[PDB]
């Protein structure tokens, strides 16, 4: 451990240039295990409105969707706007 | 438009009509000294301009002989033996185009393997004809 | 040079030809062709003598060539019809220029001419992968489009690559261009069956590998660039000889060996379409090829040529350099006649 | 030969935008996406050859959508023929194609 | 329609230009990258006519095999160029023995 | 729209002038002259005498040119350089491009082909070694060029110039991007051409590099290109890495905070010029491709890494 | 900050997008009167236009299939000035 | 728009050149116009085969151009729903993309 | 503007016929920088704004690296330009001409065919989608990194590859 | 082959809506709040037909309810409406980052002498079942006639009869 850490310390005082650059490349690959963040994005990818989602046909099978849009009971956003 | 003027050859029968006869083998053996002395050009390449053009030239009026006289030839013996369902009649037209093909080449070997060739080649082209499985068929099995 | 590099080079000459398989978009397939194509000219042009160099720049226009033609065939076809897949009710002319292409990328005749020039540049070891592993990709298309093509254009590109590859190999006395005229040949053989039966011509073209992927490891061992130089393999090698004079006549296609089960096959399946006078001249021109590989046959085991005074040291030293798929795949080749049946 | 590798593993790597009617970046849908999945749906079992007889008015449809031949000449044979009218005086000018129209909305 | 016939019209005369020598092999590599950058805009006509986004990267695979085959003969012409001192295609004629 | 582009096209050939009347006279003062203070009230007039006289100087026709292309390449400089500020954000852009930055892009990639135009059709070996290290000023550049110009735009999310100025409103985007600015610095002096980058018009390497057969008004007309480029991209350095204060009632206020930041830059940007001593191409690629091309790709890395690293994605 | 920015962004975003996807039916049922109106236009000036030439009906459509094909740019207003056709084909694009 | 400051552009480059072309004296000869090597009467024609030594690094700078061109829709790329696919493969591709250039400089192909 | 992209397209036509006569290839990179600028405004008038320009940036790039190399290697003592042979411009003034009697068949002589002269404008964009937000064509082309990954993932490890055969060639 | 078919002049003219971009988008969250079930029911009458000519009772009584709100909030609130969309229209950006000090007097005015309440965040993305008076068709796409398939072949594998029939192999 001492070699390579002799190595790894005159690299980054000789050039230290490609060095941090794998340091912030191996932080890079570090990042999304403990990113806590990292399941959010897909999800307000999915929440923006770039289509129209088609209004479903009703049939009285169960209330899974809202049958009116501004009541809050449904698929809401209320913990997306407060972040 | 050509292939329609091309199949001109077939619907009339031997012994009638040599004139349109010799002109469709005529073209016949033009459009294919076109494309052979096109391959000579592209395969040896002629010293000048005037080389070449006299090349292309020299090729397609020996092409167009061979053809000319292989028609004249099975249409006159088309008429000198009444037969049109005959190979034989054929067979001398090819040996007519083959001696033409020699005696264009000045080798009298090369004009009497021009003309067994040329007249089998001929024979079997009316005997193909004649019994009518083509030459280039359908995929059908 | 480097085994990295040459790892990676045989990873993507090995993945042009399996992504050409697998992906059955014809656009992902002009992608492996392309593949193949790429990966195959650093192994052309890495001995650096000026002839491969000449063979690879001829190579490069060459499929260069062909690759554009062929993506012009799919980006108008995206234009027709508006899918990426071939489909039956297409015109001729996208199809027509899709088989000019794939022919000239194979290299029928009258695209033969950059064949014997691109393997007369490099030695066999990588020849075997320009001359038949080079068959797989463009033969991995026309499978896929094998109702759709014009048959009158299919068996005059054959009748052409049988007379071209019969009458090109006689006067020209180096191995790797008879080889290659050879390919030229048996390629006017697997691509005549083509718009009848997608599995004769795979059959075909593995016959072709097993014929000749041995023909290149005993020219690999030798390095027998000329005539004498394997009809030199009575002082060389003499082990080889009596394999060589089996499989010189079994590429032949003489009646007992394998080779036979080609044209056989073809004319099986050209007497049952009513193909008469364009199947006995493909099966009449077949015996130049016979002529020149008698001549190797006359050369090589049959006549004992002299030999020089620097034979007696390949005599003296010892040889370990063929492997077993030389001998397993030369007599998997040659005497399988009596598994006739179980190939189609 | 096809050698079905995406066939046999059942991952699409790149069969599933191989048509016109393939699932699209947000959903925003191609020209002629209703008459290609009907011609994909007519097409599916019945095979190329007999798809090529029994599909022929919905190919000649979608072919009909997608180059717009018929379409580009029924337009050119109006033009011609209100230039030849314009030309013979029968024809009013156009207050709908004049620019002095009513716009809606 | 009739920039299509145009574009292929160029198409044409790129392969009339691309199957003749007339002077170096690196004008023969320029309308080899003509006739890919024809083909591109045949594609992106095609490919936006159309309205399908899906195909869209269709182009950007043409260009990146195009430019890397154009890298490659780059590289063969390189190695030519200093093999011969020039590069022109009629002193390639050593490959006929 | 005339009179728009009469005062966008106008006062910048004017300011154009009057930064090269500002480059010299600060470029002076680092050699401790005063500069070219006698022909004008404090020197407002000597390059404006300039661009007179260069009119009147003799233009070239060499034997050994073709003219065509000789007198092409400078007129494609010159619309080149004058038709890369259309699409500048300012407070409102004049061309309101959907992605804009790409245009800008492809043509200061134009803008590095009129000189190997020109330094082959002047068939000197002088202009010939001048444009083949414009070819290798290509060949370090380009990619870092985008590089930078792809991963710190990721933070904005979209190639539309209008929506960086509502980015930055309230801080700047060098704290953000603190080694990016300074990499766009010293890329943005390969592409601008000048004195720690400059490589291809260099008394001390060749006769003026690029400009040997030049002369007159297509040698002012390089001159206004390569001025042009100066004020150009130190306002595309301006308007990319570092934010001034938006109020959507008063874009004056935001004009002169453009005006005391770009001065400033422009200000560094001679300064830096007339500093340093002036490279070699061995080490100028050298240095970008071997260092500072895996960084542009590390941090390149770390801002694909950054928004899923929080807070999503940026708008479109 | 940048972090706070881009969420506050995608929220603006958001917020105006969902204005949008309140605000389409209006705009859908104006575009379905639109383009049903400048096709009855056609329809009219078709009868005034062709009435002479034989074997052609007016409102002909060549597609087999009754479903409603979408109008095209071409037979939309291909009809109208060249101004306008060119204002139709060229408005986004050429917007810049 | 761009058509048009494309156009009066060019056409105010034009009239450049013309003003820059008509308005002085016309008077040229041979030792004028000679080309400039310091003075000097031709040794070589420049026009000739110049072994440059910068030629892999060209090539790279080719090869690179294209990998940020694939580079190039990433503000699009980032607006998907398959974020950790796009991330894990644009991953992998900007790293063997810096990675050509690591065998690149570890076989001494920028020099 | 109505008969914009046709002007283009024939202007493409006479830049393709002045690389396709093949001079000394230093100004077939000019003519063919000039065709690739034709192309860039030839998609950038269709909608998709994204294609056309880094396709010019890529074209700009490659032809400034190959027209270096044309200067560098390919060149001779007395360079062909399209009007020092009488073979090239005149076979120039050939090619304008049959492009003249091109559009004038297609124009008035018997006008059958699926090319057509009179359908200049209107059949240029067939439809475009008026009210949708996602109609820009960059994320169609970025399409590759969600859906299309594969093509993607082949195209890197193909330029991958293609650093090795460089450095493989180059040695 | 046949011919198309479309509604009249009288039939397609309505009480036709001229409203601008600012009023439009500064109610648009004020719109689809309050006229919800028309909105949906009348997409969903084009999602599930496919057909302009089938929807025209459905786009007239949704332009009446469009202009029953135009009319409304003219009656009631005029003075900060008019003054939003005033204000709203000078950035050409119009997003709504500038407007939210008189979006309050807006929202103030709607609870005072409207009593209505504004949809938050996320909730008009949302799919909605709405009760259609109108059957479904069972063929929506208008499709044509279902070719048949393939008669599959289906028993038992027999083995290959006298042997592998490939010449005088047995």
């Amino acid at each position: 451990a001492g070699r390579i850490s002799a190595f790894l310390k005159n690299a980054w005082a000789k050039e230290p240039v490609l060095v941090v650059s794998f340091s912030v490349w191996g932080l890079a690959i570090i990042m999304p295990m403990i990113s806590p963040y990292t399941k959010y994005a897909s999800m307000i990818n999915k929440a923006t409105p770039y289509n129209y989602p088609v209004p479903v046909r009703d049939d009285g099978n169960m209330p899974d969707v809202p049958s009116h849009p501004q009541d809050p009971l449904g698929p809401s956003l209320d913990w997306l706007k407060n972040l | 438009m050509v292939k329609r003027f091309f199949e001109s050859y077939h619907e009339v029968p031997d012994g009638t009509q040599c004139h349109r006869k010799t002109y469709i083998t005529t073209a016949l053996g033009g459009i294919c000294g076109i494309i052979g002395s096109a391959y000579s050009v592209s395969l040896n390449p002629a010293d000048s301009t005037l080389e070449a053009v006299a090349r292309v030239g020299r090729y397609t009026f020996t092409a167009a002989a061979i053809g000319a006289m292989f028609g004249l030839t099975t249409c006159v013996s088309a008429q000198v033996r009444e037969k049109p369902d005959d190979p034989l009649n054929y067979f001398i037209g090819g040996c007519a185009g083959g001696l033409t093909l020699g005696a264009r080449t000045h080798s009298y070997g090369t004009a009497a393997m021009g003309c067994v060739y040329m007249g089998t080649a001929a024979a079997l082209f009316k005997i193909g004809k004649l019994e009518g499985w083509e030459l280039f068929p359908t995929p059908k099995v | 040079m480097n085994p990295i590099t040459l790892a990676i080079i045989y990873f993507t000459i090995f993945l042009g030809p399996v992504i050409t398989m697998s992906s059955t978009n014809l656009m992902l397939m002009w992608v492996g062709l392309e593949f193949s194509l790429l990966a195959i000219i650093p192994m052309l042009i890495n001995k650096k003598n000026p002839r491969s160099t000449e063979a690879a720049t001829k190579y490069f226009v060459t499929q260069a060539t062909a690759s554009m033609i062929i993506l012009l065939a799919i980006v108008l076809n995206y234009k027709q019809l508006g899918t990426w897949m071939f489909q039956q009710q297409t015109n001729g002319l996208i199809l027509n220029m899709t088989l000019m292409a794939l022919s000239m990328k194979l290299g029928l005749a009258p695209f033969h001419f950059w064949l014997p020039e691109v393997t007369q540049g490099i030695p066999l070891h990588m020849g075997l992968i320009l001359l038949t592993w080079q068959k797989i990709a463009p033969l991995s298309i026309l499978i896929q489009i094998y109702p759709l093509l014009n048959s009158t254009i299919i068996l005059m590109l054959a009748i052409t690559s049988i007379f071209m590859g019969a009458w090109g190999g006689l006067n020209q006395t180096q191995m790797r261009k008879i080889m290659a005229y050879s390919s030229i040949a048996h390629m006017g053989w697997m691509l005549a069956i083509l718009p009848y039966n997608p599995s004769l011509t795979l059959l075909n073209l593995m016959i072709y590998i097993i014929l000749t992927a041995p023909m290149f490891m005993a020219l690999m061992l030798n390095n027998s660039m000329t005539i004498n130089s394997i009809s030199l393999l009575w002082n060389k090698t003499p082990a080889m000889l009596t394999m060589i004079s089996l499989m010189l006549l079994s590429l032949g296609g003489l009646p007992p060996l394998t080779g036979f089960l080609p044209k056989w096959i073809i004319i099986t399946e050209l007497m049952k379409n009513n193909c008469l006078i364009m199947a006995t001249l493909m099966a009449m021109m077949a015996l130049l090829n016979l002529f020149f590989y008698t001549r190797l046959i006359y050369s090589t085991s049959l006549t004992m040529f002299p030999t020089n005074n620097n034979s007696k040291m390949m005599t003296h030293q010892t040889k370990t350099k063929p492997n077993l798929m030389f001998s397993t795949l030369a007599i998997m080749s040659t005497m399988t006649l009596p598994l006739a049946p179980q190939l189609i | 030969p096809f050698l079905d590798i995406q066939k046999k593993l059942g991952i699409s790597l790149d069969r599933h935008f191989m048509f016109l009617s393939a699932e699209q970046p947000y959903k925003n849908a191609a020209r002629c996406h209703a008459f290609e999945k009907e011609w994909i749906e007519c097409a599916h079992g019945i095979g190329g050859t007999r798809a090529k007889k029994e599909c022929k008015i919905e190919f000649d449809d979608f072919e009909e959508c997608l180059l717009r031949y018929k379409t580009m000449r029924r337009m050119h044979d109006i033009k011609k023929q209100r230039e030849k009218l314009m030309k013979e005086g029968k024809y009013t000018p156009p207050p709908h194609h004049s620019g002095r129209e009513e716009p809606r909305p | 329609p009739s920039t299509f016939f145009n574009l292929t019209m160029a198409f044409s005369l790129s392969l009339l230009g691309t199957l003749m020598f007339r002077s170096h092999l690196m004008s023969t590599l320029l309308c080899l990258e003509g006739m890919v950058l024809s083909l591109f805009i045949m594609t992106s006509v095609t490919s936006l006519n159309s309205n399908s986004m899906s195909s869209m990267p269709i182009p950007i695979t043409i260009l990146v095999f195009a430019a890397c085959e154009a890298a490659v003969g780059l590289a063969l012409l390189v190695k030519v160029s200093n093999t011969y001192g020039t590069d022109y295609v009629q002193n390639l004629n050593l490959l006929q023995c | 729209f005339f009179i728009n582009i009469l005062t966008l096209l106008v006062p910048i050939l004017i300011a154009m002038a009057f930064l090269t009347l500002v480059e010299r006279k600060i470029l002076g003062y680092m050699q401790l002259r005063k500069g070219p203070n006698i022909v004008g009230p404090y020197g407002i007039l000597q390059p404006f005498a300039d661009a007179m006289k260069l009119f009147m100087k003799e233009p070239m026709r060499p034997l050994t040119t073709s003219m065509s292309l000789f007198i092409i390449a400078p007129t494609l400089s010159l619309t080149l350089a004058l038709s890369l500020w259309v699409p500048l954000p300012m407070p409102h852009p004049l061309i309101n491009l959907n992605l804009g930055i790409l245009f800008i892009l492809a043509t200061s990639s134009l803008s590095v082909y009129s000189i190997l135009w020109s330094g082959w059709a002047s068939n000197s070996k002088y202009s010939l070694f001048g444009a083949l290290r414009a070819v290798a000023q290509t060949i370090s550049y380009e990619v870092t060029m985008a590089i930078i110009l792809l991963s710190v735009l990721l933070m904005n999310g979209s190639y539309s110039l209008q929506t960086l100025i509502t980015t930055q409103e309230h801080m700047w985007l060098l704290l953000p991007a603190w080694p990016m600015a300074m990499m766009w610095f010293i890329s943005t002096l390969a592409e601008t051409n000048r004195a720690p980058f400059d490589l291809t018009e260099g008394e001390s390497e060749l006769v003026s590099g690029f400009n040997v057969e030049y002369a007159a008004g297509p040698f002012a007309l390089f001159f206004m290109a390569e001025y042009t480029n100066i004020i150009l991209m130190n306002a595309l350095t301006t308007i990319i890495f570092l934010g001034p204060l938006y109020y959507i009632n008063l874009p004056e206020l935001y004009s002169t905070n453009f005006m005391m930041e770009a001065l400033l830059l422009s200000s560094t940007f001679l300064w830096i010029r007339a500093s340093y001593p002036r490279f070699r191409y061995d080490q100028l690629m050298h240095l970008l491709w071997k260092n500072f091309l895996p960084l542009t790709l590390a941090l390149c890395m770390w801002h694909i890494s950054l928004p899923i690293f929080t807070a999503g994605v940026p708008p479109y | 900050r940048m972090m706070r920015w881009n969420q506050e962004r995608r929220r603006l975003l958001i917020e105006d997008l969902e204005a949008r996807i309140a605000l389409m039916p209006l705009f859908q049922a104006e575009k379905d009167r639109r383009t049903l109106q400048i096709l009855r236009e056609n329809l009219e000036e078709e009868a005034i236009i062709m009435k002479d030439v034989p074997n052609w009906k007016v409102g002909e459509s060549v597609f087999h299939t009754t479903r409603w094909v979408p109008p095209l740019i071409g037979e939309m207003y291909g009809l109208r000035t060249k101004e306008e056709m060119s204002n139709a084909n060229f408005g986004f694009t050429w917007y810049t | 728009n761009l058509y048009t400051v494309i156009f009066i552009n060019i056409l105010l480059s034009l009239t450049l050149i013309l003003v820059a072309f008509w308005l002085p004296q016309m008077n040229l000869y041979s030792e004028k116009a000679n080309p400039y090597e310091c003075g000097f009467d031709p040794t070589s024609s420049a026009r000739l085969p110049f072994s440059m030594k910068f030629f892999l690094v060209a090539i790279t700078f080719l090869l690179f151009d294209l990998e940020i061109a694939l580079l190039l829709p990433l503000p699009w790329a980032i607006q998907t729903i398959k974020t950790s696919t796009m991330m894990i493969m644009a991953f992998i591709l900007v790293t063997i993309l810096s990675l050509g250039l690591a065998y690149e400089w570890t076989q001494k192909g920028l020099e | 503007m109505n008969n914009y992209i046709f002007v283009l397209s024939s202007l493409f036509l006479v830049g393709c016929l002045g690389l396709a006569l093949k001079p000394s290839p230093i100004y077939g990179g000019l003519g063919l920088i000039v065709s690739g600028f034709v192309g860039c405004l030839m998609v950038l008038g269709f909608g998709g704004s994204f294609l056309g320009l880094m396709v010019f940036l890529i074209y700009l790039g490659g032809m400034l690296v190959v027209f270096g190399y044309t200067t560098a290697m390919a060149t001779e003592e007395y360079p062909e330009t399209w009007g020092s042979n009488w073979l090239i411009l005149g076979f120039l003034v050939l090619g304008v001409i049959m492009e003249v009697f091109l559009i004038c068949v297609l124009n008035y002589y018997d006008e059958v065919g699926v090319i057509n002269l009179d359908g200049l404008g209107d059949w240029l964009m067939y439809e475009v989608d008026d009210v949708g937000v996602m109609l820009e064509g960059g994320i169609g082309v970025a399409a590759m990194y969600s859906c299309a990954t594969w093509m993607m993932v082949v195209a890197g490890w193909s330029l991958f590859a293609g650093i090795f055969i460089i450095i493989e060639i180059t040695r | 082959p046949g011919i198309v078919e479309l509604p009249t002049l009288e039939e397609l003219k309505v009480e036709e809506v001229k409203v601008s971009s600012a009023v439009l988008k500064a109610a648009a969250h004020h719109y689809g709040a309050q006229c919800d079930k028309t909105n949906k029911e009348f997409m969903l009458c084009r999602w599930e037909e496919k057909d302009p000519r089938r929807c025209l009772k459905e786009g007239k009584l949704v332009n009446g309810c469009a202009l029953n709100f135009f009319r409304q909030i003219k009656s009631h609130c005029a003075e900060p409406f008019t003054e939003y969309w005033t204000c709203l229209d000078y950035s050409n950006m119009q997003l709504f980052r500038h407007c939210r000090q008189q979006q309050a007097k807006f929202d103030q005015c709607v609870l005072d002498k409207l009593g209505w309440v504004r949809p938050d965040l996320g909730q008009l993305s949302k799919v909605t079942k709405v009760k259609t008076d109108r059957p479904l068709p069972e063929n929506p796409y208008h499709s044509r006639a279902r070719p048949e398939p393939n008669p599959v072949i289906e028993g038992d594998l027999k083995p290959a009869k006298h042997g592998t029939r490939f010449f005088f192999w047995t």
